């Protein structure tokens, strides 16, 4: 019942589960679907943070505990095996972060004693580098992304229990870590947690959880700062969310306390815990089972999804441009914005008369006169001046003129002929109708409505054509209401300076897009970034997700070549989805035209897949067709040079059978602790024991030394 | 016909000299006979004397042949891991799986857990490295294609000739591990425990 | 005025003391009568066994003086507690004076003439129609002369004699006649008084007033008595001071009474407050307090003679602590804690009364802090073992008796003898069924309990001794793996990895079930983590080494096991060593 962590995987299809009972437990969640499936147990004390890591390099899994030992899991052929333990901390190792695959196979480790040490990954066993760290304790650290787009196959803040931060620099001068720059004084209490942001922009956020406080850095190519909102229980654990820059905070009040980021500068809010919300848009809970999906809250975006699917296919052809009239359609918002930056110059006062006379009909109704007034208030007179002419006597007098320049009706068409009265949706419309016509302005129009309403009370609440209409006047942001009639503004007229908080805006919108149960589109406004570092990143990352969830037909991959996207991020983020999930997996790759050394490697999967002939001769095959880039091409021929002596069968030796003895000898000591890879090649070396002499090639001591000494006999 | 009077004028005591008859000889196909006899009486003295292990591996070709039959009471796979045990400690962790997977297909926790356990003695009995256990459309179209698509865009030559004469030429195993089976020991008794 | 008498007496007995000067018998006596009326808790029996107490002391005064009075006041209050006037009457004859009216009586019925002190017996005996059945015989004739007189003195008699709702038909006769006699010297005025006497009229009683409790006696509630006596001390006849005692005795201040025999030296006057308490209703607070300090000091020095029973001692000072208000278990943990504070003793039979006591009533917990600080005394450095070790099995605390076990066992696995010769002793429970069966007589859900984790390492320690032919040596085997494999259920305790070890060595290094029960602890204890194996394998490097102190063959190979030049071998050679086992006995089809 006392769990500490909760980490979704890199798909979000199994869950890992932490304790304090010495019991690391695995999930298979797919939505409500709860499906324990393998405990692990073997530490002495509670388990802190678990940490998947990236498909990539297989599924890996890092425990740290209470004791100071740090457990690696992995799984082998469907089952899991522990395979290393490092205990190099006199404490308790609070959290351990994993580290980014454009950055190679690290692993930092933060403990309350005193270091953090940083575990790289070597080829075979564990390589370890030792690193220094505050005095009072380590309770925080998080990696961050560097510059690369890379899939297939770098700094680190760290958090601290002697109230403040600090930030490791990689150093290869010295084969260690450097610290560059150290930050000052972040609270009074000590750091609980610190975490970097995900999200690949011109700044670099870090968030710093402690005295109840919370500050957030915002590092710039600059000293960074932050504004610390005074909300008062202490708060633990802070989550990072590729979400639409999403940061979600955590303490102890039963609640998780989300953040989003205002253009202005603040940011608007939507025992243990241990949150980690998942890169497939989704937060995760402690109950215990979470799994609460967060995104934006706008009205509905299928017709959106449409309108703007529209204007990926009459946009993408070749390899952009944001038009007005070309994508307006049906949407009465497009049309109505395209016309209202010329001066009324394509009849505004026509399309909203036309909009009122859709209206002003359910406000004709029941209406005994008073309908005089209530047209009037719509854009035609001649209805209220016909009604007027009914009944009111002269008054029709003063109406006609007043359309060509005791009483509540007559005191309303007096005042009108010159406040509102009532309201209406059509008021606006109603004021500009009969405060212009003097001078035929626009701008004074809804300037005068910005400062009646600025002293006045419930006046167009939630609206899209409040932001069109002042948008006008003082071109410039005010709040949210489709990014691309935005952009369309931008082209034009107008917002200045705030370009990458544009970025931010398409970055932040991506991600909704992204939450909509959505790729395609989602791979296209992803696809519209200023930076080129950036974007490339960001869909190649979204693209294995996406791939994770995208065959050769067209229904799909013409649907994600049509955007303009590359065939070799697609088809290699699928097969590195494709990893976790295969020897046909890689064959993927292998013509995917984006493999080179992947190909090369692909052997390592090749070899426990013998276990049957003719496949692995055309695989050699396709690998004998691309003698490219290591590229030990001789010891890789190897597997094509088997079917060769099992096919044999005695008659003399190839003069490239001892090539071949040579190549499985250089393998079979070049193989490290892949029990598969050894058993492979034990098995194909007996396999031509048989056929030929076959003096080496000999590895088991039993079955060397036992059919050795049949043979001899 | 003649090898049933032949295995019976064997008349194997304590011998340590039919083994000569038996390197003396063309065919020995009737020494199936003999140890299946050695076999029906009784049992476990085949065990205790062996002649050499390139005999050895005769009759091991033999019982193992003989327990291939699904023979319940399968007898002769027990002492088939009895002499197993002798040398070849992994095949026979290997029979007994294969053990395991037909008594699986067919009192269950007696024989299931057992046999388990022997497995990880025998598991444990033998070092690393040496737990490898035999235990036993329309994409070869893109291969083939995309194949002759690559080889347009590209002695060695008398090599892909050999090649291409051995791909005129042309035209099931699993893998037990140590944490599999460990593993899938520990699936078997949480399927027990949730009954 | 009895408040004041109260009030006076209440004073009397704060200038007085406290002193048991009574005999061991006394309080024996004392304490059972006790016991007897406060364990029975229909109440006519307690008054007579009451009664019979009473007799007792009576006797105790007759064997051989505080006791005498007290004794005196005890009679007078329970006689009073209990037909009241006729009880009175019956204390009449046994006086609280100068001398004596009963004997004076006796020495005056034979006469040879009428004497002049006749008369004034006539009003002292008013047994009573007996004795004026004498005055009927009187002969008269003294110096006379008829005219009658006998026919009047007859009538008076034979009225006198009717009775020893009726009472005042008795009465009314007698005003009848009074109007007869009336209506027909010395003669007359003394038949009319002497008659005045009988009547029951205040003018009669209080002539005759030679002692105070005479007049008081002449004269079925409380109220009648509170009347007699406020019609007593208003003449001139009693003492100021033990007759403020009397006084308060008679009066409805029993309370006071209590406070004065405890002023006596007697520690019967507890008794008295205890039958005050089951019958009768309402420095330090009262006096339920006060007699406890009194006989929980008075007996902690005092031990006595041995009775026909025990009674070691320290049993009747809790026997009449908890015998209070239901305060008494504050004043039992002071007591127990202060013999806790001098139990440092070897001596069993302390202990064991002490609990026969405190398992006497509702206070386990006593009982159990006791026995277990007991067992925290014959912690020692290394003897008695199992008695101690029993006395950690009573009164819980079971993870004690295991941790006793554990230290047991680990010492049998250091040297495996262990506890041997003398040391039988310590434990002589040989028999497995008898014993609990004489031991659970006690507490069974206790000692059966309790006792049913001794199996373990008796069966062990059987299997060390018997290391008939062959084949018990192989049911010696297989009842070692079976304790062993039960020691080994408790992991998913310490000490295990070695006994496995050398019952590894034992069994095979070149049934059936043992082989796979043992495959399965191996396979239990192979994956059990980093706390349980690190401790296991340094007992295991702990004993090997052999300080204080077959098995012989076993130490060799295990030394030779773990050499080094400068634990895991042993389950590879118990593998490879079942395997072989395996390969044996596994193979047995007929």
């Amino acid at each position: 019942d006392m769990i500490h962590d909760a980490v979704l995987d890199y798909y979000g299809r199994r869950l890992a589960t932490c304790s304090s009972d010495r019991t690391i437990k695995i999930f298979e969640i797919e939505g409500e679907t709860q499906r324990l499936t393998e405990t692990l147990k073997g530490h002495d004390g509670a388990v802190w943070c678990v940490s998947w890591a990236h498909p990539k390099y297989g599924n890996i899994l890092a425990s740290a505990g209470y004791d100071g030992k740090v457990l690696i899991w992995r799984e082998l052929n469907g089952a899991w095996q522990r395979i290393f333990d490092f205990a190099l901390h006199k404490a308790s190792v609070n959290v351990v972060s994993w580290s980014p695959h454009e950055a190679g196979c690290l692993l930092a480790c933060a403990s309350s004693d005193g270091n953090v040490s940083v575990l790289e990954f070597r080829d075979n066993s564990w390589e370890h580098s030792i690193f220094h760290a505050h005095g009072l304790g380590v309770n925080s650290v998080s990696w961050a992304p560097a510059t690369s787009p890379g899939s297939i196959v770098r700094r680190f803040v760290t958090g601290g229990s002697d109230n403040a931060l600090k930030i490791w620099a990689y150093d290869p001068a010295t084969n260690t870590y450097k610290l560059e720059r150290e930050p000052l004084t972040g609270h009074t209490d000590w750091v609980r947690d610190v975490a970097w942001s995900p999200t690949v922009l011109q700044k670099s956020y870090i968030a710093s959880a402690s005295d109840r406080t919370v500050r957030i850095w915002t590092s710039d190519p600059a000293n960074p700062l932050q504004w610390n909102c005074k909300v008062l229980a202490a708060v633990w654990r802070v989550s990072w969310s590729l979400s639409g820059n999403v940061l979600a905070a955590s303490g102890g009040d039963n609640k998780v306390t989300l953040w989003k980021e205002n253009l202005k500068g603040e940011w608007e809010c939507v025992t243990n815990w241990g949150p980690n919300g998942l890169l497939v848009t989704t937060h995760h809970g402690e109950p215990a089972d979470g799994t609460l999906a967060a995104s934006e809250e706008s009205v509905g975006s299928p017709e959106n999804l449409a309108r703007l699917q529209r204007y990926i296919d009459s946009v993408s052809f070749k390899e952009a441009s944001p038009e007005f009239r070309e994508l307006a359609q049906g949407d009465p918002s497009w049309e109505l914005a395209s016309l209202l930056f010329d001066d009324n110059g394509y009849g505004l006062p026509a399309f909203w008369r036309q909009l009122v006379s859709e209206a002003t009909d359910r406000a004709l109704a029941q209406e005994p006169e008073e309908k005089a007034i209530i047209c009037l208030a719509g854009n035609r007179v001649a209805d209220a001046c016909g009604y007027l002419l009914a009944a009111g006597n002269f008054r029709l007098a003063t109406l006609v003129s007043g359309i060509g320049m005791f009483s509540q009706p007559v005191r309303a068409i007096y005042e009108l002929l010159a406040r509102f009265g009532l309201d209406w949706m059509r008021s606006f419309g109603l004021r500009l109708f009969y405060t212009t016509g003097a001078t035929a302005n626009v701008a004074e129009a809804v300037r005068s409505f910005q400062a009646d309403i600025e002293q006045d009370k419930e006046p167009e609440p939630d609206s899209a054509l409040w932001s069109l209409l002042k948008a006008f006047a003082n071109q410039e942001f005010d709040w949210s209401d489709g990014w691309l009639l935005t952009k369309a503004i931008y082209a034009t007229g107008k917002g200045q300076d705030a370009a990458e908080k544009l970025d931010k805006a398409s970055l932040a919108y991506a991600s909704a897009l992204t939450a909509q149960s959505q790729w395609v589109p989602a791979t296209f406004v992803l696809l519209q970034l200023s930076d080129a570092a950036s974007r490339e990143a960001a869909v190649r990352d979204h693209l294995g997700r996406h791939a994770r969830r995208p065959r050769n037909p067209n229904s799909a991959f013409s649907s994600l070549r049509k955007f303009g996207v590359p065939e070799t991020w697609i088809w290699e983020a699928k097969a590195l989805d494709f990893r976790a999930r295969s020897q046909q997996e890689f064959l993927a790759l292998v013509w995917a035209q984006n493999y080179s050394e992947a190909n090369q490697a692909f052997v390592h999967r090749v070899g426990p897949d013998l276990v049957d002939f003719r496949r692995l001769f055309r695989f050699a095959q396709l690998l004998f067709k691309v003698k490219g880039k290591q590229d030990w091409d001789r010891g890789a021929a190897v597997y094509l040079l088997y079917p060769m002596a099992r096919l044999q069968g005695q008659h003399g030796l190839d003069k490239f059978d001892h090539q071949l003895f040579d190549g499985l000898v250089a393998l079979r000591g070049q193989t490290h602790g892949d029990i598969r890879q050894e058993a492979a090649i034990a098995d194909m070396a007996e396999d031509l024991i048989r056929c030929r002499g076959g003096d080496p090639r000999l590895f088991g001591l039993l079955p060397e030394d036992v059919r050795s000494k049949y043979m001899r006999a | 016909m003649l090898s049933r009077l032949f295995t019976a004028a064997t008349s194997i005591s304590h011998f340590e000299e039919a083994h000569s008859a038996l390197l003396s000889m063309m065919q020995k196909s009737y020494l199936r006979r003999l140890v299946e006899k050695m076999c029906e009486t009784g049992q476990s003295s085949e065990l205790i004397t062996l002649p050499f292990s390139g005999l050895q591996t005769k009759v091991d070709d033999i019982l193992v042949e003989k327990c291939r039959a699904t023979r319940v009471p399968y007898h002769q796979i027990l002492y088939a891991w009895r002499i197993n045990h002798n040398d070849y400690r992994g095949g026979a962790a290997i029979l007994l799986d294969r053990l395991q997977k037909l008594r699986r297909a067919g009192a269950l926790d007696t024989q299931v857990t057992r046999q388990y356990l022997l497995l990880i003695n025998a598991l444990s009995c033998v070092p690393p490295q040496e737990a490898y256990i035999l235990e036993d459309d329309d994409l070869e179209a893109d291969i083939d294609e995309l194949e002759k698509k690559l080889d347009v865009e590209g002695e060695d030559a008398a090599l892909i000739e050999k090649m291409k004469r051995f791909s005129t030429r042309n035209g099931a195993r699993r893998l037990l591990m140590l944490a599999d089976l460990r593993k899938q020991y520990q699936q078997e008794l949480d399927r027990i425990v949730a009954i | 005025s009895e408040y004041r008498y109260a009030a006076l007496a209440k004073d009397a007995y704060q200038q007085m003391g406290t002193a048991p000067v009574t005999e061991p018998p006394q309080v024996i006596l004392g304490t059972e009568d006790l016991l007897s009326r406060l364990y029975d808790e229909k109440m006519d029996d307690t008054l007579a066994t009451a009664a019979a107490q009473l007799a007792a002391l009576w006797r105790e005064h007759v064997d051989e003086t505080p006791f005498e009075k007290a004794n005196y006041l005890a009679n007078l209050a329970l006689q009073i507690h209990h037909p009241l006037p006729q009880t009175l009457f019956r204390w009449l004859n046994e006086y609280h004076m100068y001398g004596s009216q009963v004997d004076d009586i006796l020495r005056h019925r034979p006469s040879p003439a009428c004497h002049s002190l006749f008369w004034q017996a006539v009003f002292i005996a008013l047994k009573v129609g007996d004795a004026a059945r004498l005055l009927d015989q009187a002969g008269w004739g003294h110096v006379y002369a008829y005219v009658n007189v006998q026919r009047a003195v007859d009538e008076t008699i034979a009225v006198l004699e009717s009775c020893p709702t009726l009472f005042r038909v008795r009465a009314r006769g007698l005003l009848e006649h009074l109007r007869r006699f009336a209506e027909g010297w010395e003669i007359y005025e003394n038949l009319n008084i002497v008659f005045d006497i009988v009547l029951g009229q205040q003018g009669a009683i209080l002539e005759a007033a030679q002692d105070w409790l005479e007049a008081t006696v002449g004269l079925a509630n409380s109220e009648s008595y509170l009347d007699r006596l406020a019609r007593a001390f208003h003449t001139a006849v009693e003492s100021d001071f033990v007759e403020i005692g009397m006084a308060c005795v008679f009066e409805d201040n029993i309370k006071g009474v209590i406070g004065l025999l405890r002023g006596w030296s007697l520690p019967i006057a507890a008794a008295v407050a205890e039958i005050a308490s089951l019958g009768k209703w309402l420095e330090v607070d009262g006096i339920k307090d006060s007699t406890l300090v009194q006989y929980a000091q008075a007996l902690a020095d005092y031990e006595g003679l041995s009775s026909v029973q025990d009674r070691d001692g320290w049993e009747l000072s809790i026997s009449v602590l908890g015998r209070m208000p239901e305060r008494s278990e504050e004043m039992v943990r002071d007591l127990v804690e202060h013999l806790v504070q001098q139990l440092h003793v070897d001596s069993n039979a302390t202990v064991d009364r002490l609990w026969f006591l405190l398992n006497e009533l509702g206070m386990i917990e006593f009982a159990e802090d006791t026995t277990e600080t007991y067992g925290d005394i014959l912690a020692r450095d290394s003897h008695r073992y199992g008695e101690a070790m029993w006395y950690y099995a009573l009164a819980h605390r079971p993870n004690k008796v295991r941790e006793v076990m554990n230290l047991l066992t680990s010492y049998s696995l250091i040297q495996p003898p262990a506890n041997d010769l003398d040391d039988y002793l310590y434990k002589l429970l040989n028999d497995r069924k008898n014993t609990l069966e004489q031991c659970a007589s006690q507490d069974m859900e206790a000692a059966e309990l309790l006792g049913k984790m001794l199996s373990g390492y008796a069966s062990l320690r059987q299997f060390y001794d018997i290391r008939p032919h062959a084949t018990p040596l192989s049911r010696r085997k297989q009842a070692a793996t079976a304790l062993i494999s039960v020691i080994a259920s408790s992991d998913d305790e310490d000490f295990l990895l070695a006994l496995l070890g050398e019952a590894l060595v034992f069994v095979s290094d070149p049934t059936l079930d043992q082989i796979d029960v043992l495959l399965k602890a191996i396979e239990d204890l192979q994956a059990v983590g980093s706390r349980v194996y690190n401790a296991c394998d340094e007992f295991l490097q702990l004993v090997l080494a052999s300080a204080p102190g077959g098995s012989s063959l076993v130490a060799s190979q295990l030394q030779r096991s773990l050499s080094g030049t400068g634990g895991e071998d042993i389950m590879r050679r118990l593998r490879l060593g079942l395997a072989k086992d395996l390969a044996g006995l596994w193979l047995a089809e007929a």
